[PDB]
């Protein structure tokens, strides 16, 4: 069954996810949220009935060869997966939507910035990693420069983003910058420069090794 | 559709 | 009360068999059709097998048919996936689900908490913790690092269930050593940095490896 | 525990309307459709009407499409038809029954012991009861004749229901007058007509009449 | 759906009851078992499963245009009327089968006879019922005459009988001739004559009225 | 038939 990958909406407003497949008005629809991590959760069942504890926001009808969920009200509780899914008789087959994760937009909002320095039980193992936390900032897209006794460094560090917080629809993103442990005490000044859009110039976090 | 019949072509 | 629990999750070679059992509580086993469901990382929700209440009728997805046979002890009330020859589209999070019809509509109406399956040559690997120390605006930043584990997934709680909010547990990343690693976050007060104890309880249920650590400032 | 009961059947004029309610007890009603289903006497079964569990789903026999309607209060755990513009052909028990699919078909698994319908012009008769006295091999019969009643039903039972072996309770017959009789006897060890108690308890719904009668021998 | 009227079978013989209808095979079928004045019972549910309480001796088949009941070694207390029913999915309603009664083959049986006088209550309003009792017999066949002064009665009698008992799958029948009260009294010897196969000749139950 | 489907020629 055909789903859009993704619908963004704003806080208060509709989303509607479709669910294609040819006369799936002919049979009855149902649709499951799934937050990351967790276990699938039905919101909508037979088309347009909610199990309870399900908020009145979610509603669903079918018809022709399109169900739609419609969300109302959205706020950022909503973000999620959500899947629909029929049972299919003439091969005894449950049947899944592809999936359709609902994004919520918020305002600009800059990242709080905090750097750490390998611990020294690691670094007893012949390893350092320095860690760049960008905390609960949006939009998702933000550029991470690291840079060592002011060089520039590449191709030694690696990026995880969060999903959108449930609470305040932000995004949270580490960077992880690694050395051997002979490399690292080779230099002094181990900076994480963080450039985005709700940041007026680059802000740079920093450590001088040995503190 | 809610109905209790499965068929769909 | 009412719930499913999955378990017989971790690594497991190319070619190999494994077996998840999945225990049901909380209500009366015995009535329901019961099935599997299963999710490879990031994609979708795939439907795997479904099993009668009394264990014979049992129905399967084309790409498992002949490979994977579902099975259950009502008297126990547990459900089984056998899986043989496996390969790594085999590879996912596997969901016990309850099976139900209300008014209308065949669905699962009850899931369990999922169990992941990796299948690879690889042997199990548990993480080394280190602890990522906070600096001493009115918010200090401190958490866990979890480094070098196979296969997939690490869990971390902080303070044993106690502390949640302002929790960022990321994503692992892939290293070019081949080995997964994942970093544990969680801002609090700084006010606290000399009051509070801090520790993240590390699990990583492949290697069953278990990890507790301490945070503190450093001098 | 589990249960269905039917009230509001008797006699109901041709042209006029009744409503027959079904009290459920021992479950969760509102997880159910339920459903009507109707016997006219000496005939076979007949479907109804369904309804879904958030009552405004609803289906229904054509012969009673129009005139029936069928409709449920889930706080009260209670089940109704509406029943107008009756006629002759919709004289019948009525049965309440609640709808369960448990591994692949539709069917109805649990029963109330139904309520009959009399369609019929007439006004309620309680019946008179009149003792069938033993006379005085090892075995005497004794019995309660009840006479001149309208419309169906009489249930009887012997001591309040202690007494069940030996017991006939005969089919009512249609008299000449247009009424009903019938016939209750049992068959006891002679060796206790002068000791044990006969009392048969007649039960006439239709026109709230109940009656004890003891029985003897006379001399 | 269509079903034999009847079926009578040996005790610990074997009891087929059919049930007819255009490709009812390709659809579940389920089995009720109705006692006289009981509600219906589910023996068999989804072609051939059995409820709990249900003894093994039931089993069900279907296939092509004829599901059927099975009933194994049966007993007196598998009397009863059996209905099929399916789901009806093209118009949204529950079809049942006409019925099947079940009825077991036993020997020959003699009645037990007792004739009763109305009541003393019963005469001071004007009208007589006598009746006579024929008990636990078989098989159904039976013939009552009614003799007042060794008059051969006609057309003022009327005949009542039980359905197969459960246990022992006798009958037992009530006959009640009925009189005015001055017809009653006009007459001395009121006798019940009972022809039936379990009796070598007519047994006679008679009184005289005053005793 | 001991199956789900509800259809019936």
């Amino acid at each position: 069954l055909t789903q859009p990958p993704s619908v963004s909406v704003a806080p208060g407003q509709t989303a509607r996810i479709t669910c294609g497949g040819t006369n799936i008005g002919d049979i009855s629809v149902h649709w499951y949220q799934q937050r990351p991590g967790q276990a699938p959760l039905v919101v909508v069942y037979d088309d347009s009935d909610r199990p309870s504890g399900i908020p009145e926001r979610f509603s669903g009808s079918n018809s022709g060869n399109t169900a739609t969920l419609t969300i109302s009200r959205v706020e950022a509780g909503d973000e999620a997966d959500y899947y629909c899914q029929v049972w299919d008789d003439s091969i005894n087959a449950y049947v899944f939507g592809t999936g359709t994760k609902v994004t919520v937009l918020r305002t600009v909002a800059a990242p709080s910035v905090f750097i750490f320095p390998p611990s020294d039980s690691q670094l007893k193992s012949g390893t350092a990693s320095v860690v760049c936390l960008l905390n609960n900032f949006y939009p998702r897209e933000a550029k991470v420069q690291w840079k060592v006794d002011n060089a520039l460094q590449s191709g030694n560090s690696q990026e995880s983003v969060t999903e959108q917080d449930s609470k305040d629809s932000t995004y949270s993103l580490s960077s992880t910058l690694t050395l051997s442990k002979a490399d690292y005490e080779k230099h002094k000044v181990y900076a994480c420069e963080v450039t985005h859009q709700g940041l007026s110039s680059p802000v740079t976090k920093s450590f001088n090794r040995g503190e | 559709a809610r109905t209790k019949q499965t068929a769909r072509k | 009360e009412v719930q499913l629990v999955e378990t017989g999750g971790g690594v497991v070679q190319p070619g190999r068999s494994l077996r998840l059992s999945c225990t049901a509580s909380g209500f009366t086993f015995r009535d329901y059709w019961m099935s599997w469901v299963r999710q490879a990382p990031g994609k979708g929700l795939e439907w795997v097998a479904d099993i009668h209440q009394d264990g014979q009728v049992r129905y399967y997805l084309d790409a498992v048919k002949g490979r994977f046979t579902i099975s259950r002890d009502n008297a126990k009330s547990s459900l089984y996936l056998q899986m043989n020859s496996l390969g790594a589209e085999d590879t996912a999070v596997y969901y016990c689900a309850r099976n139900f019809v209300r008014g209308f509509g065949w669905h699962f109406d009850l899931w369990g908490r999922g169990t992941l399956v990796t299948v690879s040559s690889a042997s199990t690997k548990g993480p080394s913790v280190f602890p990522l120390a906070p600096s001493s605006g009115g918010t200090a930043a401190l958490g866990c690092l979890v480094k070098d584990y196979f296969p997939e997934p690490v869990t971390v709680s902080w303070n044993s269930g106690a502390l949640t909010s302002g929790v960022h547990t990321f994503p692992a990343v892939l290293q070019s050593s081949g080995l997964y690693s994942l970093s544990s976050v969680v801002t609090v007060p700084s006010s606290s940095l000399g009051t509070q104890t801090y520790i993240c309880n590390v699990n990583h249920k492949p290697s069953n490896t278990k990890v507790d650590k301490k945070v503190e400032p450093k001098s």
